[PDB]
């Protein structure tokens, strides 16, 4: 005889441990990670000289 | 099933908080306490059978504590 | 935040792996085990000697 | 999570097969194979430090097996 094997749901919740959420309800927003930026400041005024 | 391969050593880790972290770290090694609460006789025979192999103390406690973390 | 795990359903039945299905769904019915029964036929005859 | 501590050398064996038998008989030895053929350096490496910790052979496929056991 043959059965189903049930819902991996929360079998997979333990699966996904050490793996970061990211949010993909309207828009793939991540909130993770970083990125490398050079800054280039020859152009930049005081405000109050 | 599905629930092991527990996506941990991936790279990948940044500043920010993962699904189970402080919920995981954990985890394998109370599993491994109450088991061995739970079971202990394969604990003193994995002592016997690591103290007559490893002729040094070092590699008897190291055959001791992986025949302890093979076994669940 | 707080947000629930999910369905335990099939990482329950990876834990069973070694568990001898029963049925109860009318009655309580095993089949599985054994039982020592000591045989005593004193007046067994043959029916046709 | 509860689909670790598998139910498995518990006694209360009889002739019916059981709930995973050939479907959970063999998920460890194809898991660990899986998780060496992607992950290798681990394995020479662990071949290094096994090779290196342990003076006759035996021991040193024993601590090379069990360093690859403990691994998931």
């Amino acid at each position: 005889d043959v059965v189903v094997l049930g819902s991996q749901e929360g079998a997979m919740h333990t699966a996904l441990t050490g793996a970061t959420e990211i949010q993909m309800s309207s828009g793939n927003l991540l909130f993770t990670g970083h990125l490398k930026c050079r800054l280039r400041m020859d152009k930049l005024q005081l405000k109050g000289m | 099933s599905v629930a092991l391969v527990p996506h941990v050593g991936m790279g990948l880790e940044t500043r920010t908080e993962t699904w189970m972290s402080s919920e995981g770290a954990w985890k394998h090694a109370q599993r491994i306490e109450t088991w061995i609460l739970r079971h202990p006789g394969f604990t003193i025979m994995a002592a016997i059978l690591a103290y007559t192999i490893g002729t040094t103390h070092f590699q008897r406690a190291l055959i001791f504590i992986l025949l302890t973390a093979v076994a669940p």
